[PDB]
DNA sequence: TCAGATATATCCATCCGA
DNA sequence: TCGGATGTATATATCTGACACGTGCCTGGAGACTAGGGAGTAATCCCCTTGGCGGTTAAAACGCGGGGGACAGCGCGTACGTGCGTTTAAGCGGTGCTAGAGCTGTCTACGACCAATTGAGCGGCCTCGGCACCGGGATTCTCGA
DNA sequence: TCGAGAATCCCGGTGCCGAGGCCGCTCAATTGGTCGTAGACAGCTCTAGCACCGCTTAAACGCACGTACGCGCTGTCCCCCGCGTTTTAACCGCCAAGGGGATTACTCCCTAGTCTCCAGGCACGT
């Protein structure tokens, strides 16, 4: 089936070439990345729905990041989405 | 004298290639029966047979199971299975491989009445093959072999004086059969610095000589071609015919290439590697001491070929090995 | 009928791997009621979902699902 | 491809496949599939480094489930993020009441 | 023998256990009471072995976290011995009583 | 400009409650917030449930489902217990 | 084209049934909504906004008081059992808290 | 020259507080509270009065369930009074760290 | 240092609604520290939520939803 | 088809408070 | 004093790479190109927050008991871990048997769409009666006796 | 048990403002047609559930014994409930004042939709 696994095994590998991931860590992680993007998802069309508009978009998004992260690791997500939305535009 | 051990193994090794798909068990399957067969000896032990090379565990256990029952539970077991038999028996069939046969015996084509009736489902090069599969199935003896490559000669002389043509392989090595021909081609105009060889395969077709064509390109023509009967005699079988067209400083090498034999161009090759050269289809390059290979050398023939690496040039009767 | 079969110090082990030091008399006897009561106040739910799809056995997913709506989710079970 | 032009590593297009299919808004903007793609890797590369350093630690060759449960427990922001989220054959971190202690 | 400290094996293995990933729960009396507690709901229901075993983790963490925080709890009572109250006034503090 | 509320279904129950009544202003606001509140908790309930079983449209089968997980306890079976009487009143026709 | 009867006329509910119809339409909540859904989820409104008004006015005729106040209607809900587990984490404005004291503290 | 008995007079009070529904803290100070602490995150924020009053209500609440956790936990810690240990214990046991 | 503003006799009396019988003299500033971690883990995802909307002002109906994602869902007002 | 590595078990030469 | 517990050397349980090249097939997700409907932009009321000044007083700060609760310690005994010898069901494989999960092709009843048609709910405005507040009265609980 | 004094219930004699009464008025709910498809059903295949059987053995059960920690009891002293007293900033009354939020008409441009378009992997055959 289709999944997020070969691109967390390629994740892994960049992060640290001297490691193994268990089939079941896989799996772990799978459930993880799938609650996370539901989550957002969720309170970014929450969002949308309460501002009294018609469609979601980066900064609805970007809001609800902040919304929901832990502090530390919303500033570093802020930072990366900013810094690969200005890279995927300068397209 | 494993002539009976040799066929257990072609038929282990066309299960292997063609049903289980194993490049990895054929090879080594084929390289085990070409080491029993080559063995002057009888074989009386799986462990006697297993210090000639290629001969492994599974090797030597197969050669005793064979020796003791006379034949392999294994092997009937594969001879007695329908699909199995269905797969080579689609395989077999020029054009369709080990999917094509998989595919064919999955909708239910397992003979070749069905192949004849699914001739729509049967591509150009398929209905070829299923049009003269037991002409390709025959061999073409030496007269009508030299016959046809005198044809071809005076076709290409016709179409181009300046075009050089060679029959190599077998052919050039004098065997006395040969399941098809190869046909090499040179033209002063075409270097390694494309309507030759369609202009080739339209002189070819237009004496009538040519029968079918499976594929045309600029570089390499494959067709069917038979030597015509002379108004009362029974037709000749269809051959498969292949013509390469290689540039003048890469024909010579592609000459000597495909000449053959394999053994021999084994040989060949390692005593060039010893000699401080690397021979190949396209041309013969220097070595360095760190192993890079240089500018490859020019080629004009086959003796020039043989002086690069330092060996006695040898006839392709003597090119057994 | 088969509630006993939790032994006594199987529920020992359990509590001693939570990080105690003493147990007293009737907490392993108190136990029992605990864990029938979360256990029915969950398979009862995740039955009422599986048979929600007009299928007969309990599924996985199904199981998940309940203790999510449940409000404890349990990642790594598929 | 789209996600190798802007250089993510998992596959935007099934990102903007998912949410557009997903029913969970009207209309599909422009670089959801990006933010969303580089929120998710972050985090991901996050979790993976503090388990590579547990496990470095832990000096084993492979990411057993309880190295994950311990890197995931070990930190306060991964704490605050899945605090009430379970993992199967984790186990409990190791720590005992200096009270109770002799 | 030699006749060991008081609690001194009760002290001990619980670095043991605490690092353990097993069940340590008997499997088919788990199977048997999920059975049984299922009789009830709907008659004659089939189930996966997978989800049984799903369900005897999620019971094994809520145990342990519930037997955890009532020992810590009786912590607060400057008292060595977990006791039924102790439990009770956990649950009821935890809000779902 | 308008707003939409219950106001005039929610006056006109409790009339059919009891006939001698009274209630203020801040009592309707707190039943439009309970009302608004279960609305929307049913309906989130029975979308998840819709997903999760891959169909495609909401029927009154799966409301049937959903009330059935929601509420709690032994009301839902009373409550339950008019719906499909209500339902029948339609399919009445 | 005679006098034609509401959704809710024709089938006999007091809450609304036609604007549920088109709030759960715009929700965005599903692809495509049904029939029976409406009516059934109008009815289950109606019933619990029922039992609650009901339990209200007897609050409110034990407390002698011909209006509902909000402290009313508080008590009333947090006094069951079945609603308080249905409302188990809703803090009514102005509400106020059930009139208990601990026993053990009580003087004695 | 008459005073009631050393604590009589408190459980009055608690029957008072508890019988009526009034807001119990000074608006004015709630509303320097709430714009002082708004202050750090962001500068120059105009708020409407009936935030200030729906945020006073949460506040009483929130305060108020966790004195009643407090009591309660300190009832079972056999003990009268109320000491700050319990506040950290109730805090703690809900999962409020 | 407007957080001395909440006064002896209003903690006092909050916790009496409670039903407290005797608070000890060490009290004051742990209530003052868990009403200010209180406010300030509201507002701030309160005036979050309102500058999503890039107005000047915060609305009640803000507060009501941030109150809702905090786990409170206070209705009424609102 | 095959060993060559590589990860993975033990054990019995030590070390310690208990 | 010694059993549980840290390593290193040594032997099992798995994982794994060792032809590719030329020539055709074969599809699932990139570009190209609208349109028209959704979002940005400028102009204007306004009302609702904001700020300010003065009396006013119920509410809050502060000093002073004494006395009742927090705490500290002591004996004791009885519930509870600890060692040990037995035992029953839990694994651990087998073996066979099959209801039921899952998947595939009709087709059809039903849900979305749309243009008249209309009247139930919303906005705006009275009003008198539920509600309210003191105010003095009588009624009742209690803590030093 | 008992009284003096404080907390509590009550009739009413007033007010008073706002909850419910009314009308005037549209834009959303209804009707009656249409078309275009999601799942209802009927019919199939393949497996993971289900049911024993015998062996091994190991966790579980029952029973003796010492001991310590829970649980009474005691005195002791210290901080806090209650009291009275002297300040004061919330609180209510009034005022102005202006700016950010609604609205409303206008214009622009960006994704849903449709439709080519392909080259990055599969095979034959060696």
């Amino acid at each position: 089936k289709e999944s997020y696994s070969v691109y967390v095994y390629k994740v892994l590998k960049q992060v640290h070439p001297d490691t193994g991931i268990s089939s079941k860590a896989m799996g772990i992680m799978n459930s993880f990345v799938n609650d996370i993007f539901e989550r957002i998802a969720g309170e970014a069309s929450r969002l949308a729905h309460y501002n009294k508009r018609s469609t979601i978009t980066s900064r609805e998004i970007q809001t609800a990041v902040r919304l929901l992260l832990p502090g530390e690791l919303a500033k570093h997500a802020v930072s990366e989405g900013t810094k690969a939305v200005t890279k995927y535009t300068s397209s | 004298l494993n002539g009976g051990i040799t066929d257990m193994l072609t038929e282990l090794a066309n299960f292997e290639k063609n049903v289980s798909q194993a490049i990895h068990k054929y090879n080594a399957y084929r390289k085990a029966a070409s080491v029993i067969a080559k063995y002057p000896h009888k074989i009386k032990s799986g462990a006697e047979a297993k210090k000639l090379p290629g001969v492994g565990t599974k090797i030597a256990e197969k050669i005793d199971e064979f020796l003791a029952t006379g034949k392999l539970r294994k092997l009937e077991k594969i001879r007695q299975d329908d699909t199995s038999s269905s797969i080579n028996f689609l395989t077999r069939v020029s054009g369709i491989g080990p999917s094509a046969a998989r595919k064919f015996v999955d909708e239910g084509i397992k003979t070749l009445e069905d192949l004849r009736k699914n001739e729509d489902k049967l591509n150009h090069h398929q209905r070829i093959g299923l049009k003269y599969f037991g002409d390709f199935e025959k061999r073409i003896p030496r007269e009508e072999m030299l016959q046809m490559q005198d044809i071809v000669l005076n076709e290409v002389k016709k179409v181009d004086s300046e075009y050089i043509a060679t029959v190599c392989g077998s052919f050039r090595r004098g065997a006395e059969s040969s399941g098809d021909m190869d046909v090499l081609l040179t033209h002063p105009s075409f270097t390694s610095e494309p309507k030759l060889l369609h202009q080739v395969v339209e002189q070819l077709q237009k004496v009538h000589f040519i029968t079918d064509t499976l594929s045309k390109g600029e570089t390499k023509f494959m067709g069917v071609c038979q030597l015509p009967s002379k108004n009362d005699e029974k037709e000749y079988p269809h051959r498969r015919i292949d013509i390469r067209l290689i540039p003048k400083d890469q024909y010579y090498c592609g000459v000597l290439y495909f000449t053959g034999s394999d053994i021999f161009n084994k040989n060949m090759r390692a005593h060039a590697l010893e000699k401080g050269f690397t021979i190949n289809e396209y041309t013969i390059r220097p070595l360095g001491v760190t192993g890079v290979a240089g500018e490859p050398l020019p080629v004009d023939s086959e003796k020039d070929i043989f002086d690069y690496i330092q060996w006695k040039y040898r006839e392709p009767k003597d090119r057994s090995e | 009928d088969n509630i006993q079969g939790i032994t006594k110090p199987a529920i020992r082990r359990l509590a001693r791997r939570g990080g105690v030091k003493r147990i007293s008399g009737l907490i392993y006897e108190e136990t029992r009621g605990v864990l029938k009561v979360f256990l029915e106040n969950v398979i009862r739910d995740a039955v009422t979902y599986t048979e929600h799809a007009k299928r007969k056995t309990v599924t996985a997913m199904d199981v998940v699902y309940a203790l999510k709506r449940q409000g404890r989710t349990l990642y790594g079970f598929g | 491809t789209r996600s190798s032009r802007a250089g993510l590593q998992f596959p935007v297009g099934r990102v903007h496949r998912l949410l557009r299919k997903g029913n969970y808004a009207e209309r599909v903007g422009a670089g959801a599939p990006v933010y969303l793609a580089a929120v998710l890797e972050y985090l991901t590369a996050e979790i993976l480094e503090l388990a590579g350093n547990a496990a470095r630690d832990n000096k084993k060759t492979r990411i057993i489930p309880r190295h994950l449960q311990l890197a995931i427990r070990n930190d306060e922001e991964l704490n605050k993020l899945l605090g009430k989220v379970t993992i199967a054959q984790g186990g409990v971190l190791p720590n005992i009441q200096a009270v109770l202690l002799p | 023998p030699h006749r060991y400290r008081p609690g001194t094996v009760a002290l001990r293995e619980i670095r043991r256990y605490q690092k353990s990933t097993e069940l340590l729960i008997r499997k088919l009396p788990f199977q048997r009471l999920v059975r049984e507690i299922a009789q009830d709901f709907k008659t004659d229901l089939r189930f996966q072995s997978s989800a049984v075993m799903a369900l005897q983790e999620a019971s094994e963490a809520y145990l342990v976290g519930l037997f955890e925080d009532t020992n810590l709890a009786a912590i607060h009572a400057k008292r060595v011995t977990i006791m039924p109250k102790d439990i009770q006034l956990a649950r009821r503090i935890r809000g779902e009583r």
